[PDB]
């Protein structure tokens, strides 16, 4: 079974710097018939692979000629001239020369741009929601840059601990950011027992942290 | 104008059995292999097989040989992949991919099959209300099993700033997410907003009006 191994990245891409990623198989990928079936692959978050370049060298129809590949036997490289926004991702060489066919484990992309402090919104429990008996809060960072956050529920100004859970996007693959949902969940009883709810964010992006807040039942 | 649609998220108990559909288009069907590859969780890509559906020859990887089985439906131009004696470590998501000349041109969206006993369960939709800038709204989809809900916004037509979030494991052992639009404030008295909520498993379809909740006593 030929083993095809990749190297990963040390660090994100600049946008619009060069990026170069590695794959060698564990034997020559020629056939006997004059190929050599080494193809790279790209998965942007959440969508299924997509050709890039087949048979080392050549590009997939519309595929941009930023991209391009080389290499022989048991060494290959893609190469992207300038990093877009676009190619976040993770990037997959696989070979054809034998079967199995088989896969590297992947490469990650991660693109560095400059930083970005998010938007804060605070979502109030829904009154549907409330009548099961339960009190969602939800907090949203809205495209932020670079990925590191720290989301502090307080409650009545009584720092929360033990009952948040929190969810980031993938890094977006138009303007390079995150974004972060963070949910508070109380009983209805420990909800109705206190008035003033708020999120406050910490991030690279922000002077000093953000509070956004609300209070139980007003407009 | 090649296409591949693949059919909808499966969840089976371990012991059973999934049948996973893979809708061609646009092509000639017999000139072209058809293989399938599954990618588990936050893991890489594996080769599971392959269908000519010129003669229906197949070829499987030696550890699927006997537990895979693909076949094609030229009536419907449809390949299947059916795979039996599930086991925990088949979650994944399962593709199919259309080869050119040993090259893998052309790849389905992925059909999630989650292997579990634990019970299915559909979730709730609840709106997160809006609060000349920006504002944010969306729709938290609460306490389901198993992945995936899929979250539009106006069936379709809203798709600039839609941040549709991972769902997090709760400690009941249920999923939950949110999905969120920023749109124009401004948009906010005239424009409708709907988030279209859909969890296979269960067979849920929500449809949930999200408005600013009125200040009106």
């Amino acid at each position: 079974d030929i083993v095809m191994t990749q190297t990963p990245l040390s660090s994100p891409v600049t946008l619009g710097q060069p990026a170069s990623i590695s794959c060698r198989s564990s034997q020559s990928l020629l056939h006997s018939d004059g190929n050599t079936y080494l193809s790279w692959l790209q998965q942007r978050p959440g969508q299924p692979p997509r050709l890039l370049i087949y048979k080392v060298s050549n590009r997939f129809s519309e595929v941009p000629d930023r991209f391009s590949g080389s290499g022989a036997g048991t060494d290959f490289t893609l190469k992207i001239s300038r990093v877009e926004a676009e190619d976040v991702g993770i990037y997959y060489c696989m070979q054809g020369t034998q079967f199995p066919r088989t896969f590297g484990q992947g490469t990650k992309l991660e693109i560095e741009r400059t930083v970005a402090a998010p938007s804060v919104f605070i979502f109030p429990p829904s009154d549907e929601q409330l009548k099961s008996g339960t009190a969602s809060v939800v907090c949203l960072l809205n495209n932020f840059y670079p990925r590191e956050a720290k989301v502090q529920w307080k409650v009545d100004n009584a720092l929360q601990s033990g009952n948040s859970q929190e969810s980031v996007t993938e890094q977006d693959s138009k303007d390079s950011t995150y974004s972060l949902s963070s949910t508070l969940t109380l009983s209805k009883a420990d909800y109705e027992k206190h008035k003033v709810y708020a999120c406050e964010v910490t991030h690279q992006g922000l002077s000093s942290p953000v509070t956004k807040s609300f209070n139980r039942g007003e407009c | 104008q090649v296409q591949l649609v693949q059919s909808g998220a499966e969840v089976e108990k371990p012991g059973a059995s999934v049948k996973v559909s893979c809708k061609a288009s646009g092509y000639i069907f017999t000139k072209y292999w058809v293989h399938w590859v599954r990618q588990a969780p936050g893991q890489g890509l594996e080769w599971m097989g392959m269908i000519d559906p010129e003669d229906s020859s197949t070829r499987y990887a030696q550890k699927f040989q006997g537990r895979v089985t693909l076949t094609w439906d030229t009536c419907s131009t449809t390949v299947y992949m059916e795979m039996s004696s599930l086991r925990s470590e088949d979650t994944a998501i399962y593709y199919c991919a259309r080869a050119d000349r040993q090259d893998f041109d052309h790849w389905g969206q992925g059909t999630l099959v989650t292997v579990s006993s634990a019970s299915t369960k559909g979730p709730s939709v609840f709106p997160l209300a809006p609060s000349g800038g920006t504002a944010a709204l969306g729709c938290l989809v609460k306490d389901y099993f198993p992945e995936p809900v899929t979250v539009s916004w106006n069936s379709g037509a809203l798709t600039s700033g839609v941040h549709t979030f991972p769902a997090v494991l709760q400690s009941s052992g249920l999923y939950s997410l949110s999905s969120v639009v920023t749109v124009p404030s401004s948009s906010l008295g005239t424009q409708t907003y709907i988030c279209n909520v859909n969890h296979k498993p269960s067979n849920t379809k929500v449809d949930k009006k999200v408005e600013p909740k009125s200040c009106d006593k």
